[PDB]
């Protein structure tokens, strides 16, 4: 049916990572604490953690965005704030402790009424590149690497009077300028923890249904 | 031949920053250094090391690698094995970086389950790696067959694969050899039961910086 | 200056390409080195040869399920294993790597070799043949109507590996694999061997719109 | 000017209606296709192979008219994907799946598609069998919608949306004559042979000119 | 820099020609071919031949109605057949593709030619009278008050198809057919015959203003 | 004389994709196949046929089309009549491009309703075409009028008309070809009743590819 | 059917009166 070819534009390495995903559900519910924290990392769902452990050496910029509703709907109009923390700061433990007028902390108000705030990250790690592997120690010492420290958001409300918001945020991401270095094989088994490769061997799926023999072709 | 990994023959530093200063040592280190030779039955699994830990505690190498906390070299695996021609079963050679092994049950590892020393550990699941990664699509790495009616040796030359242009000999581990027999071995009833599997490690361009007491 | 606003006012589209702002300006990024590997795309992952599932019957079990057994209790003409040639479909190619990046990029289109190796000792010698069928119709029956076809006749004399080279499947054609002399051993020499089976994809391969996988099911 | 065929589809028009009403399913899905209304059929069916690019609009209002401030999502399914089921399910959170975020206070939402078949063209006829397998193309999907609204809390609203189609670099190859007799089927040119229209209405005689 | 914001801030403007953003980026459209017919303007589809309904009386029913018939029981000067020249208004014109397209584009002008043809035994023989007659005024009555108009004498003979030309009709103009001879046929030989128009426009004929259509009527 | 449909001579192939290849028959499939030959009586209505489909289960082509599932070619349509000088009527030679019976009674139509194999198949509804398509305006398609008072051959050249450059044989199908009586046939008594019709049928540049069992 | 496939010259009566034939190569079976 199909006797022509196809294009190279869509089988690249910037194209295999460019289009944008969710990655984050964070919630406030002021009444009650009135903020809600949430650490940067991709590997929040196994969709984007099976493409990107196809290598083990990455190197990328980011931009988010953060799209807001309320419980119900109705949008009324308010001020928040996205803070960020650079690695190495203290995060926020009250909301209204004194890590929220620091100069350091790129902060960003944005209401609610206007369309959806967009913010970009640079690089950010001592070494040339990210590591998905890192074999050796710095038990649970084993296989943390110091060098993934990304930052966090803090997201909060800006009153003065603990409004009776109830909040969900979400969060996307995009991917720019990817170069990646060397491949590995696609993980097969599902996962079980979040930051390690164990695989409960008391089980074992297979790579390919079962059939009748080996002397029949049809399926 | 000779298996090439990735293209790079190589090389010294690129002029690096932050020398100056790292010595570059003679031919009493660029020797052809031979670990132990394991046995290969019907019924067994597989092997692994890691690099740079084997060579630790050993010879000249030992004494530069414990009291140096900078390092960079690049390694010559040569593998080789000897059987008649009435044996047959194929094994696998395949150099991965950054090789890390999971765990089991639902539970970190040991100690001595991921440094194993000279002597080599085996496996558990020699099907999905010991990290959930299936055989089938494992020689995207480089890699060369051992063949028992063709050919006997295999040799692989490997570049440093590091992200940081200088990284520690101690805690850091650069990459692993796995020695998988994918063919089961059966034979005649009358002949040799075992078969040797021997290594050879020379390395190429180590460099050394700074010193430790 | 004057201006109007067009429909597309405050819509956030994603598969975007309008940049941002940056939130550490005069920041520098730590400058980057030289380092083996470096794929600059896919198509140069999907060429490299990796190994096939094919008897992943029931008893096949571990790490055997890769390899072929041939026996030397077999007549001529036995029609030793056979499957069919379909990157995608559940089955036989679901195990290799090409069988899975074509569970993304809906479309594809290409040629696909086929590699064989043999494992036995050195002094067997039998003949073996390995016949294509259009993906037309169905397998072939007998010795007779696969030589019709596309045979390679291939020894274990002279060679120790073979391939077969498949014109351009599209998004249904089945290799077979006959037997043309039982397998002939000296004495005192086990009449048993196993023969895996490899492989990839030629260079004119493509590819086309992005769909994101289904093979991993859950989430978080 | 204005007769040339790139001028002859230009202008836009509807071509769909969809309604949400969430109290209860919650969302609504709609295909892609042009042979919705008559009007835009009756055109279209002049010629055989087509090759155009497309661009829409969503125009929504609520049922009594007061727009409220809210925000929905436009989803987009290229061929081959599934679809959704449930609103909470999990084809809402893919990355294949371009998603465009519009409340409701804003001016209507507007977004192209490029051409999306396999062969060089479309086609509005085919005959032969890739009885129901007989006429039906494997080469004419193109997806869906899919418009669901975005919350928690499961709101009370109750809307309609429009879809508007415009078209663009239209290139046409081979005629063909206009369809007289009406339609039945949506996908198949049946008739209805028991009684026939005719072309032109009937007169007195041949030899009066008068009408 | 500063701007403002006339009127035409957030207007959903039809028939609009401003662009918009693609949803698949960096996706390749499959390459085009070279395929015959390739229309570029609709014009060079109203200037093809096609089959006018005339006799489209009661009587008349199924394939029949395209035909006129001419009878041998027919003295001189009996008027055999007329038709107006309206390209659009209801009746003789409505089943022709020139009748068709000009329900679209409110107004339209230019020049259309009219082609009859017979379809008779190769013996017989007889003259006809193919008048035209101006649009300011009624049809004739007599063969004498038809002869001083825009006449063309055909004959059976030596042409079998014969053509007239009128002149700029606009958005009113009677053609008739006397008969000059009663049709001659020879012994043994049916003498009935039909005698079929065709219709089309020249090169001149332009078209205005776009009008959606009147004569299919449903929705969905 | 002839009428060439839409101007184009019909080639080989434009060098196309996925041929490393494709077989060129010589001059034993290039020869002037005759069909069957109707009758046409006062109380006729039509015929139709579909190409390539009434070829196959015939000569040297039809040991082509069913083991090759490419294929390509264009056709050379010969249509000629013979009738004394007492005869009269005309006929209607009309080659349409993606030919599609519908279907009638407000019910899918069977299977020798849509492909008729050798002896072609009868309309019904010659007025509207079995596809609500009227008469009137069916002369935009390339046509050629038999008119039995002064010729008596209508030859039609048909190049390959098709989306995809390579379909197959079976399955699919380019085109078709009516022969529509509009007049009636009225003729003096004593006379021969029926009026015979014959066709001729020449592929032009036929090409295969990729072959079955 | 089994006739078209051979050898034919297809031969009329308004154009020509008459028409010739070749065969081929007989020896010392063959039927037209």
């Amino acid at each position: 049916c199909v006797v022509n070819r196809n294009g190279v534009l869509e089988t690249t390495i910037n194209h295999f990572f460019s289009r944008s995903g969710l990655v984050g559900v964070v919630n406030l519910t002021d009444g009650t604490t009135g903020y809600a924290t949430w650490d940067i990392d991709i590997m929040g769902f196994v969709q984007l953690r099976r493409k990107c452990e196809m290598f083990t050496y990455m190197r990328f910029n980011a931009e988010f965005t953060f799209v807001t509703t309320t419980e119900n709907g109705g949008a009324r109009p308010y001020m928040l704030q996205y803070m960020y923390v650079p690695p190495g700061a203290p995060k926020p433990t009250g909301r209204d402790a004194f890590q929220w007028q620091t100069a350091t902390n790129p902060s960003v108000f944005v209401k609610l009424t206007d369309p959806p705030a967009q913010v970009s990250v640079p690089f950010m790690s001592p070494a040339s590149a990210y590591q998905w592997f890192y074999d050796g120690y710095p038990n649970t010492t084993y296989g943390l690497c110091p060098n993934n420290m990304m930052g966090t958001f803090a997201v909060r409300v800006v009153s003065r009077e603990a409004s009776q918001l109830k909040l969900q945020t979400r969060v996307y991401m995009k991917l720019k300028h990817v170069r990646a270095w060397v491949p590995r094989p696609i993980r097969s088994q599902p996962y079980l923890l979040k930051n390690f490769p164990n695989y409960d061997s008391s089980k074992i799926t297979n790579s390919a249904r079962d059939r009748s023999s080996i002397k029949q072709a049809n399926m | 031949n000779i298996v090439l990994a990735y293209g790079e023959w190589p090389e010294y530093c690129p002029d690096t920053d932050a020398t100056a200063k790292p010595t570059r040592p003679d031919v009493s280190v660029n020797r052809f250094y031979t670990l132990d030779s394991k046995m290969w039955q019907e019924n067994s699994t597989g092997w692994y090391w890691k690099f740079p830990d084997v060579l630790n505690k050993t010879g000249v190498f030992g004494q530069n690698a414990q009291f140096h906390y900078l390092y960079r070299s690049g390694f010559c695996l040569h593998v080789q094995c000897n059987a008649s021609k009435f044996h047959q079963g194929a094994l696998l050679v395949a150099v991965i970086p950054e090789f890390v092994i999971a765990g089991r049950g639902s539970p970190h590892p040991g100690f001595t389950t991921t440094f194993p020393g000279t002597t080599g550990a085996t496996f558990y699941d020699p099907y999905v790696l010991d990290s959930g990664v299936p055989l089938s699509q494992a020689l995207i790495y480089p890699h060369q067959w051992i063949n028992l009616r063709t050919n006997n040796c295999a040799t692989v030359i490997v570049p440093y694969i590091n992200a940081v242009p200088f990284d520690s000999a101690i805690n850091h581990s650069n990459f692993g050899l796995i020695v998988i027999p994918v063919s089961p071995l059966k034979y005649s009833s009358g002949a040799t039961t075992a078969i040797p599997i021997t290594i050879t490690i020379a390395p190429l361009n180590s460099e050394f910086g700074g010193l430790r007491q | 200056i004057p201006a109007e606003l067009r429909p597309g006012t405050n819509q956030f589209l994603t598969t975007d390409d309008g940049t941002a702002a940056p939130i550490l300006p005069g920041f520098t990024p730590t400058p980057t080195i030289h380092i083996p590997g470096e794929v600059h795309s896919l198509l140069e992952l999907c060429r490299v040869e990796t190994i096939l599932e094919v008897n992943n019957t029931t008893e096949a079990t571990g790490l055997t399920r890769l390899l072929i057994p041939v026996s030397s209790q077999n007549k001529a003409d036995e029609l030793c294993a056979a499957f069919m040639v379909d990157p995608g479909r559940i089955g036989p190619w679901q195990s290799t790597l090409v069988g899975q990046i074509c569970r993304y990029y809906t479309q594809w289109s290409g040629s696909l070799k086929v590699t064989f190796m043999f494992t036995g000792s050195f002094m067997a010698t039998g003949k073996m043949l390995v016949a294509y069928s259009p993906p037309g119709s169905a397998q072939p029956a007998n010795r007779e109507t696969a030589m019709l076809g596309t045979h390679v006749i291939w020894d274990f004399g002279l060679q120790s590996s073979v391939s077969l080279v498949i014109p351009w499947i599209s998004n249904a054609g089945v290799v077979t694999l006959w037997y043309q002399t039982n397998y002939v051993v000296p004495p005192e020499t086990p009449g048993e061997a196993y023969i895996i089976a490899m492989g990839a994809a030629q260079d004119n391969f493509t590819l086309k719109i992005c769909k994101d996988t289904d093979e991993v099911t859950q989430q978080a």
